[PDB]
């Protein structure tokens, strides 16, 4: 009797957000670190936030993900481009969003 | 079926009527020149003109055109003198009342000074049209019912624009001059002071508005059903009762147990219509000055309903179940 | 309402917009989101961009740094990506401390 | 803002004052509408025991134009019919009445007329208000189909005569009556039809209320140039009564 | 509008005959059209 | 019965012919559109497919 | 001649329906095409009921009426 | 029960009209109000798929329904057919006030004066505004205005649910992005 | 046949001639617009694609 | 063909002249705008792209 | 072509003159506005561009 | 061209003069406003920026 309800067409309810499928085609399962695995900092010259990560996790995070989610094909290749400097901050901001705003 | 009397079958035209006169010499100020429209004549009269020009009407027309042009030119200048954009956003533009920080003092022309100058010209125009409506009855030797009915609406007009801002202490309480902007004012006024549904005088105004529309459906329909007995000649039916009045009264007497007379139904109509702005203005004048939250007032005076069930969509369904997943 | 694709009676009973006893449970999470947006704009998004962003990303008037709000992530949907679990496969973006692969 | 006592504040005082005013206004409005038809009577013409909860109003006077006099209301019923051919179908109250002879000729039921003044209605200059078009200087058909010269068809499908003239209200510029000349087979003379009871088509003019055999008994005006209010009421009521009395199937249940 | 007020007997035989002459013409044309359509794209 | 001409004495040819014409045109147009709404019988899409 | 006026208003209604469908083939949406269709109806159908229905029939009657209006003036 | 009662009331008015020899305008006018009520409790609910979309039967609880149903489309004032319906309502009340005032002023002159006729009424209104509809036209116009008010009200509610889902301001976008605009 | 000329003894030449003109132009415009709404039969796009 | 001149015994020349003028102008305007709505036949853009 | 002067035996010159006076100005304004809505032929923007 | 004075035998001088005055004032006002709506030809803004 209140009139409190939300109306929607059923052709619209059956149409998913069209980017859900793009995500599922760019995602992979984590690789569990082994005993004394070699990290990314002992294989290249990188930045502190992404340095204690392993080589395989470095590979999936960087290319398979960050360079496809933001369509920047050469992200984090030159350590002096402004895009790398802002992406390093965006990594920490994305971590704090998930950690302190649960 | 039988003829229903909504459109005239055949029209007849003769010499134009120039009007009645008496010792007050109304002819001296009437314009000469009339026209005829056969499109309108399918429903009502076809003659157009003439009109009476006194000083009250001329002053009202001049000062109302001034108000219109101050608003229109301010709206045009707000957009950069771009005519196509002026047309594109016509329904969205307005001349805004002053800011609350200025109180009842005179604000800068950019922040409400033109609004106050234009409001003074609209005031003058409206009061002049009312003095014309009173003078013409006096000159025609008739009653003053039209002027009183007009003053009833002028009461709410003045309450909205003049009285309440003064009692509240700010010119910022007035209504903006716009199409959409004035409707946003209505919604914001209702939201700011609780819920205007729970203002009892708002409910009374709604009662009388509903009653006035129900009565023109009933009166218009009743008069059109007795036009085969000469029922549209109401004044002679008042002066000499005929069968049309008797049948019209007996229909409603047999329907709902009581009826009216030919003269007395117009008093009913006059009062219901007049009572809408009076109760509305009394309701508006009490807001902010006395009562600040009408829903809390209703809770205090015990006519606010209570509900037992819960709030939330997940008390009734699931997000996945609403999508078909 | 236009950012979530919902209406007013979602999170409100319109007879009393002020009364905390007549709100739905979504009102509280929206209240949390207001503070999260205010913190993200003032602490993370504006400070970077005033230091690295090129002149061609600074908006028409005031040379403003672009900012975010509720629709930057929802996109006219009730939940972002309609509630896809996007953080289970990426433990590296879930915490500020070392990635927990347990 | 403060309260006078309990929860009573300025809004409550205003509301109760309006309640009292509205009660007085309802009393005034109901009393003003009782200037015709009272006191109440029973089905035998005697004054009824019950007269209702409201008393009758005091008197008002109307000063009429053209030297017609004064009218004081409430007063005696001057429009009352004298000898009605009607019969009671029950001994008490609340049951219908039956006509004694011909209902259409006796002016009872839907054919009833009221005894109005036996003079024509006047306009502002003191002249009769409704005039035949053949004597109205300057008037002509400006729109629609002109019905003059067309044959007239009755409700049962018979041609009874031809339209000869139209009677118009010159002050309001409106057609009020159509004048019909009858064929010798269906009567003699001329009759009138009010405009609201005809349908004018391209080749005919249709009157559905009455049949052909009823066209000779339509009341006739005394003068060929003017019609009084009483004649108007008797002519209009005659046509109105045919909607119920023309055929026996119009009076029985339609089911 | 009825001014003819009824047809006669001999004013109807000729009518029927001419009306029948058009109906048969329209139907022959429709039959050929349907045959060609069936030859082009059958539905049975 | 052998000659059915006796049906036009209870009718007026004018309105019968008008109604006939309107009915024929409307039914033909609706059949054509219904065929156009079908995948297999839409001849405009078939030319594009035979290209 | 009220029957020619109604015909002219109906040709306007029909032109309006055609204006909507034509703008939609060219890329406009329904309501955008229907506002333009309503104006085609009202402007054109109105114009044709003044101009075409005002060329009323009269033949030597038209002539004399006009030659006599040309006699009113001359002494007016 | 309410639907049955309303239909029986209309069919009783029809019989009273038939007995008095009058026209059938009043039952036809009442049919419009019946149509606005059946749209609110039967037509919109059937289209929307549940009887729970009707308004409740309570003096102060059927206003809560109205409030919540309008904010479910954000800003209800921007509904195009609601704007037409409000205009019709206000115009009927202004015309009823004018008609009642004119008739009463004609029948009740100042003390010591004679009563007036239709000529005087026609003249006052052409002097006041330059036009007079007449004694027969005003009733036709009042009836038409009232019936148009009730028909447009029914339309404003039946499009709000089953035809439109978004806010009503957004509906105006067709005007704001017309290709003619620069 | 040979008696179809008697169609003009029932129908008015002037009413038939206006109605037929309106119908014919409306049908021609409708068919041209239906052709313009396709892909294979839109000559304005065919001219652009070819050249 | 040699007797089409009798069309003026049924149609009033004034009415047909007014209607034909309106029809012809509206057709010309519609065709010009339809040409303006395309890409290959827009002469205002071709001048821009050829200079 | 030498008998065109008879057009005034059919049309009233006053109505024709009024209609033509309205039509010519409306068409000229429409063309002058169509030019201003493009980039190449807008003379107000070109003057600022070359300053 | 030496006989253009005959327009006064068709149109009444009184009406034509009123329409001409209204038309000329409205056109001049529209053109002045159109000039005011630009950046290059707005002389108030030019005077503001040149000092
Ligand atoms: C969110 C919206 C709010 C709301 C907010 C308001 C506000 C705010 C107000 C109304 C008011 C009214 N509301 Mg409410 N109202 C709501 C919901 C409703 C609903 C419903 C849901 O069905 C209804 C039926 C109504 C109806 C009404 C009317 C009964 C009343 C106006 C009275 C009147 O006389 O109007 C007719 C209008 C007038 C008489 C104005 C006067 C006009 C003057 C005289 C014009 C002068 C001439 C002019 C300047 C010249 C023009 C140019 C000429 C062409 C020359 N409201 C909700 C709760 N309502 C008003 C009232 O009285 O409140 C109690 C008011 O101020
Ligand atoms: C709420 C009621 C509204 C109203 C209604 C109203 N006024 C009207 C009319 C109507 C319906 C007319 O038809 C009549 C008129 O002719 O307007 C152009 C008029 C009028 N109301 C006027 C005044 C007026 N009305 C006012 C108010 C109002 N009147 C309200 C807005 C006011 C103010 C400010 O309150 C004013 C000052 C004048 C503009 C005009 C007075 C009539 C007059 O002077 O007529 C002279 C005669 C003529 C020759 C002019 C007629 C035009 C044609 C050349 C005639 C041929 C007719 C043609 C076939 C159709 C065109 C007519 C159209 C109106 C349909
Ligand atoms: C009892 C309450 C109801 C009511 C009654 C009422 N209204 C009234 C009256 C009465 C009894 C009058 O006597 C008076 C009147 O003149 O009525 C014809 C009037 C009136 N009520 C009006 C408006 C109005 N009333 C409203 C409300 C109501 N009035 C209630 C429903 C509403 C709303 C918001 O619902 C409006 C908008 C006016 C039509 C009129 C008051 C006339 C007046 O004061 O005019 C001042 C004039 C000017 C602004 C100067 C003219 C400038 C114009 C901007 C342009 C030029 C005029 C031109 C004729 C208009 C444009 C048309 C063009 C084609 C020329
Ligand atoms: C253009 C349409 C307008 C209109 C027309 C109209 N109504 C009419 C008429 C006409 C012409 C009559 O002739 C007729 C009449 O007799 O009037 C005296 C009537 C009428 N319209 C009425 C009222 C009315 N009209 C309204 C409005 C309108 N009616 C419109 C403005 C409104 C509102 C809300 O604005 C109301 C309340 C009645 C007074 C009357 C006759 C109805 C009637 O008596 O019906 C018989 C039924 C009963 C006596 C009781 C029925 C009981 C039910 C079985 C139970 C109740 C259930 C109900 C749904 C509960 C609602 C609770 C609320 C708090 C929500
Ligand atoms: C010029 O022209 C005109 C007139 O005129 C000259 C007019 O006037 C009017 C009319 C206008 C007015 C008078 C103005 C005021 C009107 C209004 C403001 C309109 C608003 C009206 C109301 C608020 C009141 C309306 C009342 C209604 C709708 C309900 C009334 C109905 C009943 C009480 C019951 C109906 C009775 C029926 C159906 C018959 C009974 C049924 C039976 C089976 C009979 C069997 C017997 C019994 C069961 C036992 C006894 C029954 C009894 C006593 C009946 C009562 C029932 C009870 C339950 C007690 C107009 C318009 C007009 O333009
Ligand atoms: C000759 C014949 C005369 C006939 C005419 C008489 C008409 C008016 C006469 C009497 C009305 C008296 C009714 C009063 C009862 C309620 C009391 C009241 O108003 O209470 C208010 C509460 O406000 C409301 O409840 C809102 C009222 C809405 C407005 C009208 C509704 C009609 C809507 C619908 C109609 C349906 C029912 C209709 C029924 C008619 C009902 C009037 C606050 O209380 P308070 O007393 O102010 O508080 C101070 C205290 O606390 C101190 O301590
Ligand atoms: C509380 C009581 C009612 C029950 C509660 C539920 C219903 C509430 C709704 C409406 C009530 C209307 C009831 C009317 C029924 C009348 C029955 C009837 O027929 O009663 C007559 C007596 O009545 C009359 O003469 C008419 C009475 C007025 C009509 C209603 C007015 C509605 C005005 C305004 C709108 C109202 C909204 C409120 C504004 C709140 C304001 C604060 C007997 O016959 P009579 O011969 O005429 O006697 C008289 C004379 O002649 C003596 O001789
Ligand atoms: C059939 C099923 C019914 C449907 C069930 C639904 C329930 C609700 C429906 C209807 C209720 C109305 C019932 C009442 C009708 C009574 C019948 C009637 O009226 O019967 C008459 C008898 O009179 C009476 O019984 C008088 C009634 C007095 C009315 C009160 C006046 C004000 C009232 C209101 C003011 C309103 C203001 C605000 C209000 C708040 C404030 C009240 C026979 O008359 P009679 O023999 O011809 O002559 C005699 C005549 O003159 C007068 O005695
Ligand atoms: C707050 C609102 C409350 C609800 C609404 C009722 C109040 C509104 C006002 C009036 C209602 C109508 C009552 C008065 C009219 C009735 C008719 C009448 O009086 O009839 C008389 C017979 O009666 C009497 O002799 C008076 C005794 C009346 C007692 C009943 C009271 C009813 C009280 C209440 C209703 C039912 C209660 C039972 C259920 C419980 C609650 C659910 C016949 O004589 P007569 O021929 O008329 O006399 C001629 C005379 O007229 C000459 O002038
Ligand atoms: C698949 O589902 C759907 C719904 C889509 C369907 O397709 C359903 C389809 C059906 C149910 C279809 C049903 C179809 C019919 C019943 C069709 C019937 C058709 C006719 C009877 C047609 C009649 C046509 C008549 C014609 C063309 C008559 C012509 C007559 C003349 C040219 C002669 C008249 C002229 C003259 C001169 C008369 C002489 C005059 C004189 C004065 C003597
Ligand atoms: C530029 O183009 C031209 C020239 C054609 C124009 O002129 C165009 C003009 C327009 C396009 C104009 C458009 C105008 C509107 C859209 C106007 C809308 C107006 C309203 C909705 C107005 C509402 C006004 C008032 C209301 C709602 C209530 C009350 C008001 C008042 C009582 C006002 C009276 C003010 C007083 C008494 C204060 C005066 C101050 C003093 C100190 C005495
Ligand atoms: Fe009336």
């Amino acid at each position: 009797g209140t009139g409190m309800s939300v109306p929607e067409f059923v052709s619209d309810l059956d149409t998913p957000d069209p980017t859900i499928e793009v995500f599922l085609a760019s995602t992979s399962d984590p690789v569990i670190p082994e005993e004394g695995a070699q990290t990314a900092g002992e294989a290249y010259e990188n930045v502190d936030p992404v340095l204690a990560d392993l080589t395989v996790e470095n590979y999936d995070r960087l290319l398979a993900a960050m360079r496809s989610w933001t369509g920047i094909p050469d992200l984090l290749e030159d350590p002096d481009h402004y895009q790398s400097k802002v992406a390093i901050n965006m990594i920490q901001m994305n971590q704090t969003i998930n950690e302190e705003w649960a | 079926p039988e003829y229903q009397n909504i459109f005239t079958q055949v029209q007849v035209q003769g010499p134009a009527e120039l009007g009645v006169d008496n010792e007050n010499n109304l002819t001296e100020e009437r314009t000469t020149g009339t026209g005829f429209s056969q499109l309108i004549g399918w429903i009502g009269n076809a003659q157009l003109g003439p009109i009476y020009l006194g000083w009250f009407g001329i002053i009202s027309l001049v000062t109302g055109t001034l108000w219109f042009n101050i608003v229109g030119f301010n709206m045009l200048s707000q957009v950069g003198y771009s005519i196509p954009e002026f047309i594109r956003q016509l329904f969205w533009l307005a001349l805004e009342p002053p800011s609350p920080e200025y109180g009842l003092r005179m604000p800068p022309l950019d922040d409400g000074g033109w609004f106050i100058i234009a409001s003074f010209f609209l005031l003058v125009s409206v009061i002049s049209w009312w003095l014309r409506t009173y003078q013409l009855a006096e000159m025609h030797k008739m009653g003053k019912h039209v002027a009183w009915a007009f003053a009833a609406a002028i009461w709410l007009f003045l309450v909205l624009g003049l009285f309440r801002p003064i009692l509240m202490g700010s010119w910022s309480e007035a209504v903006p001059y716009g199409i959409f902007p004035h409707l946003d004012w209505t919604t914001a006024f209702s939201i700011r002071y609780g819920n205007l549904y729970y203002n009892p005088f708002h409910a009374l105004s709604i009662v009388f508005l509903y009653g006035s529309v129900l009565l023109f459906a009933m009166h218009g329909a009743t008069i059109l059903a007795v036009t085969r007995f000469g029922g549209d000649r109401e004044l002679e039916q008042i002066y000499d009762r005929g069968t049309a009045s008797e049948r019209a009264g007996l229909f409603w007497r047999w329907t709902m147990g009581f009826n009216a007379t030919m003269e007395g139904i117009h008093r009913w109509a006059w009062w219901f219509a007049v009572l809408t702005p009076i109760t509305g203005g009394i309701g508006i004048l009490l807001t902010g000055t006395v009562v600040d939250n009408w829903f809390l007032w209703a809770v205090e005076h015990n006519f606010a309903p209570d509900y037992t069930q819960d709030y939330g969509y997940e008390a009734y369904t699931t997000y996945d179940g609403f999508l078909g997943r | 309402s236009n950012s979530l694709g919902r209406n007013c009676v979602f999170c409100h009973n319109s007879r009393a917009f002020y009364d905390p006893a007549q709100h739905t449970p979504q009102w509280a999470t929206a209240m949390l989101g207001i503070s999260m947006v205010q913190e993200l704009n003032n602490e993370w998004i504006v400070p970077i961009g005033e230091a690295h962003l090129p002149p061609e990303r600074l908006g028409p008037v005031y040379n403003d740094v672009p900012k975010l709000a509720c629709k930057t992530c929802h996109k006219g949907y009730q939940q972002p990506l309609q509630g896809l679990n996007v953080v289970a496969d990426w433990p590296e973006l879930a915490t500020t401390e070392g990635p927990f692969y347990d | 803002e403060e309260t006078f006592f309990g929860n009573f504040d300025l809004a409550s005082l205003s509301l109760w004052l309006f309640y009292g005013f509205f009660a007085l206004l309802i009393y005034y409005l109901q009393t003003e509408n009782m200037r015709e038809g009272y006191p109440l009577e029973d089905e035998d013409g005697n004054t009824a025991a019950n007269q209702g909860p409201f008393p009758l109003p005091k008197e008002k006077t109307f000063k009429l134009q053209h030297g017609r006099g004064e009218l004081t209301l409430p007063g005696e019923d001057v429009q009352r019919r004298d000898n009605l051919a009607l019969r009671k179908t029950a001994h008490g109250n609340g049951f219908p009445m039956e006509p004694t002879g011909d209902p259409m000729l006796d002016g009872v039921g839907p054919a009833s007329w009221s005894k109005r003044r036996d003079v024509p209605e006047l306009d502002a200059h003191g002249h009769p208000k409704i005039v035949p078009m053949s004597a109205a200087e300057g008037f002509g058909v400006s729109a629609g189909t002109d019905p003059r010269g067309l044959p007239v068809m009755a409700g049962d499908g018979e041609i009874v005569g031809l339209v000869s003239d139209m009677w118009i209200d010159e002050a309001e510029q409106l057609v009020r009556y159509l004048e019909l000349e009858l064929d010798p087979e269906w009567g003699d003379g001329k009759r009138l039809v009010q405009r609201q009871m005809v349908r004018i088509k391209s080749d005919r003019v249709k009157v559905r209320s009455i049949y052909g055999k009823h066209f000779k008994n339509v009341p006739k005006t005394k003068s060929p140039n003017q019609v009084t209010l009483l004649e108007e009421d008797k002519i209009m009521a005659y046509y109105a009564g045919g909607t119920l009395y023309a055929d026996e199937s119009r009076l029985e249940p339609q089911l | 509008d009825l001014s003819f007020t009824g047809l006669t007997d001999e004013q109807a035989q000729e009518l029927h005959s001419v009306y029948m002459s058009g109906l048969w013409l329209f139907s022959a044309v429709a039959v050929v059209a349907h045959l060609a359509t069936f030859i082009w794209r059958p539905w049975f | 019965m052998s000659k059915f001409y006796k049906i036009w004495l209870i009718f007026d040819p004018r309105r019968v012919f008008v109604a006939q014409g309107v009915f024929l045109f409307l039914l033909a147009a609706m059949i054509h559109l219904v065929l156009l709404s079908t995948e297999h019988f839409n001849w405009f899409e078939l030319a594009a497919a035979n290209a | 001649d009220m029957t020619c006026t109604i015909t002219c208003w109906g040709i306007g209604v029909l032109l309006g329906i055609m204006t909507t469908v034509g703008l939609m083939v060219v890329g406009w949406s329904f309501l955008q095409g229907a506002f333009m269709g309503v104006l085609a109806w009202l402007i054109v159908g109105g114009v044709l009921a003044v101009a075409v229905c005002g060329k009323d029939n009269a033949e030597q009657i038209r002539a004399e009426m006009a030659a006599a209006r040309e006699r009113v003036r001359g002494a007016t | 029960c309410a639907i049955g009662a309303f239909v029986s009331w209309a069919l009783r008015e029809v019989e009273i009209c038939r007995k008095l020899g009058m026209g059938y305008h009043v039952p036809f006018a009442f049919s419009v109000a019946i149509f606005a009520y059946v749209t609110l409790v039967v037509f919109r609910p059937l289209l929307m798929g549940a009887w729970g979309h009707g308004f409740p039967y309570g003096i102060w609880s059927h206003l809560d329904w109205v409030s919540n149903t309008g904010y479910a489309y954000l800003h209800f004032h921007y509904n195009p057919a609601h704007m037409l319906a409000v205009t019709f309502f206000f115009t009927t009340t202004l015309a009823l006030a004018l008609h009642g005032a004119l008739v009463l002023s004609a029948a009740n002159p100042p003390k010591g004066e004679e009563v007036k006729g239709p000529d005087n009424e026609d003249t006052f209104f052409r002097d006041f505004i330059g036009y007079s509809i007449g004694t027969l036209g005003i009733h036709r116009v009042g009836l038409l205005l009232a019936l148009n008010a009730g028909f447009w009200s029914a339309v404003c509610i039946i499009i709000s649910g089953p035809v439109w889902t978004k806010g009503w301001p957004e509906w105006w976008n067709w005007w704001l992005e017309m290709p003619i605009w620069p």
